[PDB]
């Protein structure tokens, strides 16, 4: 990003802790439900409880 | 802490980590416990199971 700081414009750059810090364009909430779906059939919770 | 010679080994345990507390998974734990004997080959076999 751009920031503005004391009569300054300077970049910020920062870490995307998590995978859901992805843009929903770039990894929407329909494919993270998905893939939670997977997950969920991986530890073998598919229908849950 | 002597695995190797126990009856019961990690598959075992891996098993009984994520399986559905159901019926079908205590009459699964039982077949996993047929033994890998000739003779019970014969008889498995014999079954044809």
């Amino acid at each position: 990003t751009h920031c503005q700081e004391n009569s300054e414009t300077v970049a910020l750059c920062t870490p995307r802790i998590v995978i859901g810090n992805l843009p929903d364009g770039l990894a929407p909430g329909p494919f993270h439900e998905l893939r939670t779906w997977e997950i969920m059939e991986h530890m073998r919770l598919r229908p849950p409880p | 802490a002597h695995e190797y010679h126990n009856w019961l080994r990690s598959p075992f345990s891996r098993y009984s980590a994520t399986c559905p507390n159901v019926l079908h998974s205590v009459m699964t734990l039982a077949a996993m416990l047929y033994k890998i004997s000739p003779v019970s080959l014969v008889l498995q076999t014999k079954a044809h199971i």
